[PDB]
């Protein structure tokens, strides 16, 4: 058992210093955006909250140390820093999850990766696509094998730029923007050209 | 490690992936899928490409 | 005291000064008491009296009392999607504008070049489109060796002949 | 790191302090994100514009340079590099532990 | 019959009812009544358990009073939970978005125990929300429904398991009090006991009994024969009462120093104090019955005691010893039988009352916290009841319950049924409920203890199959809330009219008998061997005189929506589920034909639904009008009824209430005043009655595709009105305010044609998709004015137009006339929140004439979207020259056990043509036990058929004999059933006779006008550049991994690179392809996408350096 790790580190140019930590990354703020909803109401990713907790922990630990305090309180603060970084990397690993407002668990980095919600199985293994649509189906007996019925409006809003251009070079709309408004208003000309 | 970590126990496997300096070949099928590169199957192999 | 200051200035996701959060807490106190003192929620037009501050200040106080929310909390009846899933990146390129912006910029060359080249260059720096600095007519005198009033004359020579619909008919589709 | 999609081998490994502070564009030391009035990041706040770069495209903290003609220039008052707002996605920061 | 306005709906009933059908709103009504202190409940409680007529209000008030201080010198006590009148009527609160409610008041008692002072301060508690007669609470105006829940009655539930090592049968118990920490006693792999308390496995009962103040003495006075515990006291390895106490402490309060009294008093504070371990009152009662401890006493002291636990341990051990009667020394005996859960005897029913009083319990828990907080920091004699009480935690507690607690969900309303049957819902999920993934296979099952209690058929067919339940019809709500079902009891072969309510555990000491036997009316059974249910739920034969209980009557174990399917007994229980659930999804049409063939419950089930206006009081009909109907009571006064027309439903439909009354006719207490959206003559009517021929028509009704008679479309026989509202909210801003007028930036002429000046459409504006509905014009903001547009505004002469028009355009695929506007405003001096100066609700309706893709369905699960509808030209006709109503596919019928809809088909044929079963010389053999007046019928008639006690197959065979036609001489269905048809296309006959007859059909709320989404390119996600999800937002389609699998299996790599790179996530390429097919050029080489780069940022952000080597 201990071989599989000690040898792996021996061969690898990897120092088990990194397995203990003294500096922490800060993911780019947009990836943890502090975004405002329509009309002042905001929204955070709660990662900013974990960073807040760790920042305050370290700040007060310094304040004690910079001042020089009784030991046991410093021991408590140091454990608190351990806990805060633990949550940051993994909420809910040791002891209870770090629940926030209204008694709900928060989200940590290690959560962003797991299961049908983590990036792998939620946003890299499967993703949402433009130029697409969905509608109910009906039987298409009057078709041939290769042929498939298509709600014309669905086809239009699928084939939007194509019809845009095609009538633009038929000059039914001078420039592309005129054609965009044409399609939006759904003038008759867009239909034959859709065909 | 990328394929397995993109299969199950995302963290546990990622641990030893990090430990063992496992450089992924960036060549596997599911690899190409994630990285947005063309997969090595069907019309993706260099012979057809 | 330490807990008061620490909560006031460090327990807020968005740190607020002691005075503003102080009035906010005073509001949460006096209004919450006034609810029972009134048999009803105390109205803001009334709450503004007790602080002897204008109602608009009271409402700013309240609008700073409301706090940010979390982007990942479940929204569906079951847990299948988060709030962050409904948010739009405001910085998205419409990608019709971009193509149409290129078309604007190209119709610009096609129209300027069909105009005189002296004038085309005059405007290219007057509005400073190809550069970062729009220019005044006395900078143009060096580059074009003529009195600034002559560029005052040329600006209208551009615009009015442009104001012939021939240039306008092909450009009015660009809005 | 420039990523023109010419990739051969993806490496995963532990990161040291000399790596984390190597990636960062400063150290963040103040637990703040938003100004409740100016709605801006603070000096070394969790969204510090200086650290992660500008939000307003080609417009620094004081907007000493609000034009793309200034590009890459680091303002002499705030130090916010004048560049694209995309870096706030690209750049990252760090905290040093006591 | 037994109804003041019902028509004659003759049926084939076999027996009479010892009791009629109960009020079908008795799930919310009684619960809330008992919650309040209603005078009805005041008398009912003072006669059915008057030891404590106490609503949740009074009850919680008393469990809370009297709050003391840390010392006991000063205290506060409560009394008089008093109500007040509501703040406005139902629609008014809904009209102006207010929570229907009434104020509450209470009289405090500020008792300074030190010396004695009193303040009987009548403290305002807030505005407590109140219940409407329909049980539907209004929140902020919105209608919401509190669904009933099932839960575990707290206590000790003894269980058995295998060790699968020596195959020993081991026994344990879950000591389960409401608000209790776990303590687990069992016999382990060995014969010792595991006494692990709160999941900490050491210290068997030696730490337990000795720590009670005991030593081995009292223990061995009980455990000399208990070998399971003799070893424990022999493996004591320690001595001491306080020693066992500290061992608890070492295993229940470790991590903190002990002391000789800290555990010595902690073990009292844990279970023998009432502030951390308190099983419910009915829980105390349940155990009283389980172990037999208490047998004549009222309930108090939810805090755990000592007598119970000794009985518990001895029951566990004598079960491990496989005994038959454990009797803890000092009381009555009880048998040795394992404690089931899923048998309703242990599954109680937490209704609205319990939920609300519990939320109030916790609200006043925090209120007591604040009372004590302000009882100390505030000076003595400087404190009054008002200052002690923070009622915020009270009002919050309810509102946080009401708001955003899935036990208080949206009121669903697209038909009267979805209004009703949404109540009387017995949910399994929630706080105290079990989550779906935790909800295993067994719990989903239909326990034998559901008979009569829960509907065994009407369950959701999604992932909640078996979890969410619905009430029966005849069921009852217990004061405790344990399910109660009325039944007759056969005593010595005397099935009594006695309506004896029992729950499940009240069967295991009883025996329920067959429901429809040759009962001579003497109360005996003709045959000894009758199919009864034995105590364990076993259903077998038992002699006539031996069983003790008989059922009340058929359609007792069934719900209402299920009770609207004629021939349920001929329909697969599977498909019956589909039909019942679809009956909740019908859409409000404009006729609502009553079924020619239905069930007698429909008439009852409609008036009880409130969706039918009633003559609450008898007296003459003064007058009839479309806006009101005045019933002049015989005594001076009248009753004016103001009707509800074009009031949008909770699911965007109408609540139309048409009158079927006469200007002078006497109306009775309980007779219709107006039919509702899906009712006629006061019985439910969700659809229409249509002649059939299930011949498959040229592959357009193939595989669940349906073809209809186009008359029905041109007639709009099956067509639905669809109201909708777009909400337009203009708020306060630093840009200014979004002044809704007809000040439109850059607007043409034809687009203002049907618009009124005041910023909206003309009320009654025919509008369409994308049509501008409301001009919510906003200021635009800052931007660099492009030089081209600068030249334009210099060249043609238009203004900057610096206003951002955030108007409403009808989003994709909506249209129809505009109803009107509901506008509230700040200048109107209204209660708009801080900023919103205009709240607008414009209303657009469209009567969506049906089309293919719209989901229709019958009453037996037969369902599907319309494949096609051709004109009447090619419609085969009977020997009456008649093209038929409806044509379906046959192949669904054989493979789905669903000839039942054909059974109703044919009987509806008979009910449409009439019959006269010829009693020429004697009643025909079928006609004999076939009830009377079923020998007679005239064309175009209406009937019913009970779910299990209906028109048997042979009876129907007798209904075909006399097949007297409607008009011509045409007996088309022979005595055996089939009819003949001639094709309407060919004019040429089919080889075999073709089926016909009358089917009920209805339109389902799954329109292809609602379920289409298209997108070339909309907006994109926040973090990733990926699109969003939803039809509301332009959204975008999801391409999953499981699609990627086949996607590669095709080998189509380039298309997959397309999918994940540019079709999702490459910005510049997305513009490139825009550039490609705005340049009319082939889409060129793919780019490299953003979310992939966002993937990289995510990964780099993971405290691990990563660099892909090019080389
Ligand atoms: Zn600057």
């Amino acid at each position: 058992k201990r071989l599989k790790v000690v040898a792996a580190f021996q061969q690898s140019g990897n120092s088990p210093m990194g397995m203990v930590l003294d500096a922490v990354p800060v993911i780019p703020p947009e990836l943890r955006p502090m975004v405002q909803l329509d009309g002042g109401r905001f929204a955070t990713s709660d990662l900013n909250d974990l960073y807040r907790r760790v920042i305050n922990r370290n700040n007060r630990l310094k304040r004690l140390i910079d001042l020089g305090a009784p030991e046991i309180i410093v021991n408590n603060e140091k454990r608190m820093l351990q806990e805060s970084v633990d949550a940051l990397f993994d909420n809910g690993r040791r002891g209870r999850p770090v629940t926030g407002p209204g008694n709900r668990p928060l989200k940590s980095l290690s959560d962003l990766l797991k299961g049908k919600q983590g990036r792998f199985r939620q946003n890299l293994l499967g993703k949402r696509v433009d130029y697409s649509g969905r509608s109910v189906i009906v039987v298409g007996p009057q078709l041939k094998l290769h042929q498939c019925g298509l709600p014309k409006l669905m086809a239009l809003e699928l084939f939007k730029p194509f019809v845009m251009k095609r009538l633009v070079d038929l000059n039914h709309a001078q420039n592309i923007k005129s054609a965009k408004r044409m399609v939006e208003r759904q003038r008759p000309q867009v239909w034959d050209v859709l065909e | 490690w990328l394929s397995a970590a993109s299969f199950q126990e995302t963290t546990r496997v990622l641990t030893d992936a990090a430990i063992n300096c496992r450089s992924d070949k960036l060549n596997g099928l599911k690899e190409n899928v994630i990285i947005g590169k063309l997969i090595p199957a069907g019309t993706g192999i260099n012979r057809y490409r | 005291q330490a807990i008061t200051r620490a909560m006031a200035d460090q327990a807020r996701t968005i740190r607020i000064p002691v005075h503003m959060v102080e009035v906010i807490n005073k509001l949460g106190r006096i209004q919450r008491e006034l609810l029972q003192d009134l048999g009803r929620e105390p109205t803001p037009e009334e709450l503004a009296k007790e602080m002897d501050i204008t109602p608009e200040k009271v409402l700013e106080i309240q609008q700073y009392a409301r706090e940010p929310i979390s982007l990942d909390q479940t929204i569906g009846d079951e847990g299948d999607s988060q709030l962050g899933d409904f948010i739009e990146d405001s910085e998205a390129v419409v990608a019709v504008d971009a193509v149409s912006f290129t078309l604007l910029q190209d119709q610009l060359q096609s129209v300027l070049d069909t105009l005189s080249e002296r004038e085309a260059g005059v405007v290219r720096l007057r509005f400073g489109l190809t550069d970062g600095q729009p220019r005044t007519l006395d900078e143009i005198g060096q580059v074009y060796g003529v009195t600034r009033e002559r560029i005052r004359q040329i600006e209208s020579k551009t615009m009015s002949k442009l104001r012939h619909p021939s240039r306008s008919q092909v450009l009015r589709d660009y809005l | 790191m420039l990523d023109v999609n010419f990739f051969d081998e993806l490496r995963i490994g532990l990161a040291t302090a000399e790596d984390i502070r190597q990636w960062s564009y400063g150290e963040v030391k103040k637990p703040e994100t938003i100004n409740y009035r100016t709605l801006k990041p603070e000096k070394d706040g969790l969204f510090c514009e200086k650290i992660f770069g500008p939000t307003r495209d080609w417009e620094c903290y004081c907007g000493k340079y609000k034009r793309v003609r200034f590009k890459g220039i680091i303002c002499e008052r705030c130090g916010v590099e004048v560049t694209r707002a995309k870096v706030r996605r690209e750049r990252m920061g760090h905290i040093e532990l006591a | 019959n037994s109804v003041p306005g019902a028509p004659n709906r003759v049926s084939f009933a076999k027996l009479r009812e010892p009791l009629e059908v109960p009020g079908l709103l008795d799930v919310q009504t009684d619960s809330f009544e008992w919650l309040i202190g209603s005078p009805r409940w005041r008398e009912s409680a003072a006669e059915r358990g008057d030891v404590n007529p106490v609503g949740g209000l009074e009850e919680v008030l008393y469990e809370l009073s009297p709050i003391e201080d840390f010392s006991g010198s000063m205290s506060l006590s409560f009394s008089d939970p008093r109500f007040d009148d509501v703040k406005a009527p139902v629609d008014e609160c809904k009209d102006k978005d207010m929570t229907y409610a009434a104020p509450l008041f209470v009289t405090a008692e500020f008792i300074n125990n030190n010396t004695g002072e009193i303040k009987s301060q009548t403290v305002f508690m807030g505005d407590f929300p109140m219940m409407t007669e329909k049980g539907t609470f209004i929140i902020n105006g919105t209608e919401r429904v509190v669904v009933s829940q099932l839960v575990r009655s707290p206590g000790v539930y003894f269980d058995e398991t295998i060790d699968k090592s020596t195959d020993k049968t081991l026994h344990s118990v879950k000591v389960i009090p409401s608000r209790g920490a776990w303590l687990e006693f069992d016999v382990d792999k060995r014969d010792t006991v595991g006494v692990r308390i709160d999941r900490k496995r050491r210290q068997p009962v030696t730490v337990l009994l000795k720590a009670l103040g005991w030593t081995s003495e009292q223990i061995v006075e009980r455990f000399g024969f208990s070998e399971i515990m003799r070893s424990t006291l022999e493996k004591d390895n320690t001595v001491g009462t306080d020693e066992a106490l500290l061992d608890i402490y070492r295993k229940l309060r470790p991590g903190e120093p002990p002391t000789k009294e800290s555990a010595q008093t902690l073990l009292e504070n844990l279970f023998f104090k009432e502030k951390r371990y308190d099983l419910a009152r009915v829980g105390r009662y349940k155990v009283n019955k389980k172990l037999g401890l208490h047998v004549g006493e009222p309930i108090t002291s939810s805090t755990l005691t000592e007598e119970d636990v000794v009985a518990t341990i001895e029951y566990l051990v004598r079960l491990h010893e496989g005994q038959t009667t454990m009797t803890v020394p000092g009381g009555v005996e009880v048998p040795v039988e394992t404690d089931d859960i899923d048998h309703f005897g242990n599954r109680r029913l937490r209704t609205v009352g319990e939920l609300i009083q519990n939320q109030i319990r916790v609200g006043m828990s925090r209120m007591e916290r604040v009372v004590r907080e302000r009882m100390t920091t505030q000076d003595v004699e400087a404190i009054t009841p008002q200052t002690l009480i923070n009622i915020r935690p009270v009002v919050a507690a309810i509102k946080e319950f009401f708001g955003t607690s899935q036990l208080s969900q949206f009121m669903d309303q697209n038909n009267p049924l979805s209004g009703l049957t949404h109540k009387r819902r017995l949910s399994a999920l929630g706080p105290g409920g079990l989550s779906r993934e935790r909800a295993g296979l067994e719990v989903r099952d239909v326990h034998p203890s559901h008979y009569g209690r829960m509907c065994p058929i009407e369950t959701p067919e999604g992932p909640n199959i078996g979890l969410i339940g619905s009430l029966s019809v005849y069921a009852r709500v217990n004061p405790f809330g344990f399910i109660e079902t009325p039944y007759r009891k056969v005593v010595d072969g005397v099935v009594s009219d006695e309506i004896v309510y029992l729950t499940a555990d009240e069967e295991d000491r009883h025996v329920v008998a067959q429901a429809n036997s040759p009962i001579d009316a003497d109360g005996r059974f003709v045959e000894p061997r009758v199919l009864v249910r034995r105590k364990a739920g076993e259903v077998e034969y038992v002699p006539s005189s031996e069983v003790d209980y008989m059922d009340v009557s058929p359609r007792q174990m069934v719900s209402v929506a299920t009770a609207m399917i004629p021939f349920l007994e001929h329909d697969d229980a599977n498909r019956a589920l589909m039909g019942a659930n679809m009956q909740r999804q019908a859409v409000p049409l404009v006729r609502s034909e009553a079924p020619l063939v239905g069930t007698g419950m429909e008439l009852r089930a409609a008036i009880d639904a409130g969706d039918v206006v009633v003559a609450e009081e008898s007296g003459v009909i003064e007058e009839v009008s479309a806006d009101y109907i005045t019933v002049m009571h015989d005594n001076g006064t009248r009753r004016t009824y103001r009707m509800r027309k074009f009031a949008r439903s909770n699911h965007g439909t109408c609540a139309n209430q048409c009158p079927i009354v006469d200007a002078g006719d006497r109306v009775e207490a309980g007779q219709v005043i107006a039919d509702g959206p899906c009712t006629d003559d006061g019985e439910m009517a969700l659809g229409k009655n249509l002649l059939v021929a299930i011949m498959p028509w040229e592959g357009h009704n193939y595989e669940d595709a349906i073809i209809l008679s186009n008359r029905l479309v041109e007639e709009d026989v099956l067509t639905s009105i669809h109201i909708e509202e777009h909400e337009i909210d203009a708020r306060d801003t630093k840009l200014g305010a979004e002044e809704i007028t007809r000040d439109i930036p850059n607007i043409s002429d034809e687009v203002l044609a049907d618009l009124d000046e005041r910023g909206i459409v003309r009320i009654g504006a025919e509008v369409r998709d994308g049509d501008i509905l409301v001009g919510k014009v906003t200021p635009k903001g800052e931007t660099e004015l492009t030089p081209e547009e600068r030249l334009l505004r210099a060249i043609f002469g238009e203004k900057a137009r610096e206003v951002r028009d955030t108007s409403l355009k009808v989003p994709h695929g909506e249209s129809g006339k505009v109803i009107g506007i509901r506008v509230f405003s700040r200048e109107d001096e209204d209660e708009l929140p801080a900023g919103v100066n205009e709240l607008v609700r414009v209303y657009v309706a469209q009567k969506r004439k049906i089309s293919d893709g719209d989901k229709l369905a019958g009453r037996h699960g037969n369902k599907g979207v319309i494949g096609k509808i051709l004109p009447v030209e090619d419609m085969p006709f009977l020997a009456d020259g008649t093209p038929v109503d409806i044509i379906l596919n046959t192949h669904g019928v054989p493979r789905r056990m669903n000839i039942g809809q054909i059974l109703e088909t044919h009987l509806g044929w008979c009910a449409h043509s009439g019959w006269k079963v010829d009693a020429a010389k004697g009643v025909p053999d079928w006609a004999a036990r076939l009830p009377d007046e079923l020998l007679e019928a005239q064309p175009n008639a209406i009937v019913s058929t009970p779910v299990f006690d209906g028109a048997q197959e042979a009876e129907l065979q007798g209904l075909l004999s006399c097949t007297l036609p409607n008009r011509d001489g045409d007996v088309l269905v022979d005595a055996d059933g089939k009819a003949m048809l001639f094709d309407g296309r060919s004019g040429e006959p089919f080889p075999y006779p073709v089926t016909v007859g009358y089917m009920y059909i209805m339109k389902l709320h799954h329109l292809v006008d609602d379920k289409i989404h298209a997108r070339s390119t909309g907006p994109y996600s926040m973090i990733t550049q990926q699109p969003l999800g939803g039809k509301a937002q332009f959204g975008g389609q999801r391409f999953g991994e499981m699609e990627c699998w086949a996607m590669q299996a095709y080998g189509a790599a380039y298309t997959l690179q397309e999918l994940l790179t540019i079709k999702s996530d490459d910005t510049v390429g997305r513009v490139k392809v825009y550039e490609a097919i705005v340049k009319g050029e082939n889409i060129p080489e793919p780019g490299i996408p953003e979310s992939f780069k966002v993937l990289l940022k995510e990964l780099q952000s993971l405290c691990l350096n990563v660099e892909v080597l090019s080389s």
